[PDB]
């Protein structure tokens, strides 16, 4: 997706699911043998999403005004968001949608959360 | 005014140091509101 | 699950299990009051229907006036549920009349099931003991801006304590100036024709019958919410307790866990 922002183009990328890269990630370190963290993830757990998803972003006008939208997707264990992992995507992205399951058999579809889905940037990048 | 309007008054009089429940009956709060086809004119107090 | 979750959950629940039985209190040392009150009504209630027995006052042979007998607060048990049921289900026969209501919980099944029927509400007195000032003053509105008058017929709905753990929805009848001079055994008792008797004596009558009816009403009430909140601080005790289990599975399985990570770690 970078080529298209690199070459003034636009890419919208989707990683899904998140929560499974981690996972195996955690695999890999633990079979080499390095030092485990929180729940067993790897020290460097927070590094492996923030280098990821900060290469998603909008250039300049002098390099092309392309850019790279991000929708991370993490998946979470009995509502909580205040889980390691999910706290760690959390403080990366610019935003959260965060879909109840109460919500949506109750009708609400897609479950989406207004208390505690928000988007940093707003109105922003929002049709007049 | 109403009969029962007359002998209120009389028994605000018998108000008059050891007024023990005496107080409770002294005074209430009441807000009454009519209504039509359900839709409500404004509740005033009694 | 989560570590505070299941604490913060078991607060909102143990406060809660004293917040119901703070209020069984209030409602259990409030029946002094209640079981008083309903005595003293009922008495004077003879002393002021034995007139209306002597005399043999009854109906006339399509409007009627009907009067509700609840409160606005909540918490008392079906209350408020059997009493609008009786009314309605006496409705039901007569749809032509119109409703007064006291008491906002009545007002809620009245505005369901008849809408256009409430012609007139009465809010936030269900508190306390009813007095005279405040049904008398009901009665005044009840005369002034629904004409009570003018019907033919008048209905009482209220509360009677026939036992101190039930309640039972009752009915009394009010009869207007023209239905009292009217009475077949009327003559039995000497009255100046002149000084406007059967007026005043139904303006009195509307306003006495209004807080011997409100007297047992919100008497078998506060008899009804001491039951209703005894079974909620019980029913408080399975969850206080229940969750309060459940808190230390957690707790136990957090200062585990939070160890598994440091052992594992430690091996290197």
């Amino acid at each position: 997706g970078e080529w298209f922002r690199d070459n003034g183009k636009h890419a919208l990328i989707v990683y899904d699911d998140l929560s499974k890269q981690a996972v195996a990630y955690r695999q890999l370190s633990l079979l080499l043998r390095r030092p485990p963290g929180r729940e067993a993830y790897p020290g460097d757990v927070f590094y492996l999403h923030s280098r990821l998803l900060e290469r998603a972003a909008k250039l300049s006008e002098k390099e092309g005004s392309g850019s790279l939208t991000a929708l991370p997707v993490i998946e979470t264990q009995g509502g909580d968001v205040s889980a390691y992992i999910p706290t760690n995507v959390i403080s990366i992205t610019d935003g959260q949608i965060f879909l109840e399951a109460e919500l949506f058999y109750k009708g609400i579809r897609p479950a989406i959360n207004v208390g505690l889905s928000v988007s940093r940037v707003g109105s922003a990048a929002q049709v007049k | 005014i109403s009969y029962a309007a007359y002998l209120n008054v009389a028994a605000q009089a018998i108000r008059s140091e050891l007024q023990t429940s005496v107080l409770n009956r002294s005074q209430t709060d009441a807000f009454y509101t009519q209504y039509k086809n359900a839709s409500e004119p404004t509740p005033i107090t009694k | 699950a989560t570590l505070k979750e299941v604490e913060m959950r078991l607060k909102s629940i143990k406060n809660i299990e004293k917040i119901t039985k703070t209020m069984k209190i209030v409602a259990s040392t409030r029946l002094s009051k209640a079981e008083k009150a309903k005595i003293s009504a009922k008495k004077m209630d003879e002393a002021e229907q034995l007139f209306y027995k002597n005399a043999e006052t009854k109906n006339l042979d399509p409007k009627e006036l009907i009067v509700a007998i609840t409160s606005d607060k909540g918490l008392c048990g079906s209350i408020h549920s059997q009493l609008a049921k009786a009314v309605r289900r006496h409705l039901n026969d007569q749809p032509n009349a119109d409703i007064v209501t006291i008491g906002d919980k009545i007002k809620m099944q009245l505005l369901r099931t008849h809408p256009n029927n409430i012609k007139l509400s009465i809010n936030g007195i269900g508190k306390d003991a009813p007095t005279f000032q405040e049904s008398a003053l009901i009665a005044d509105k009840l005369l002034s801006v629904m004409k009570a008058g003018t019907y033919p017929k008048i209905s009482i709905f209220y509360n009677d304590p026939v036992s101190s753990l039930s309640f039972e929805p009752s009915e009394k009848p009010i009869f207007n100036a023209k239905t009292i001079e009217q009475s077949p055994s009327f003559g039995k008792f000497e009255i100046d024709t002149d000084a406007n008797v059967p007026r005043d004596l139904f303006e009195y009558t509307l306003a006495n019958q209004m807080l011997t009816a409100m007297a047992q009403g919100y008497a078998a009430e506060i008899s009804a919410r001491r039951n209703a909140m005894d079974n909620a601080s019980k029913n408080a005790g399975d969850m206080i307790n229940r969750y309060s289990i459940l808190y230390n599975r957690t707790r136990q399985a957090v200062i585990t866990n939070e160890l598994v990570d440091i052992i594992t770690g430690a091996s290197s």
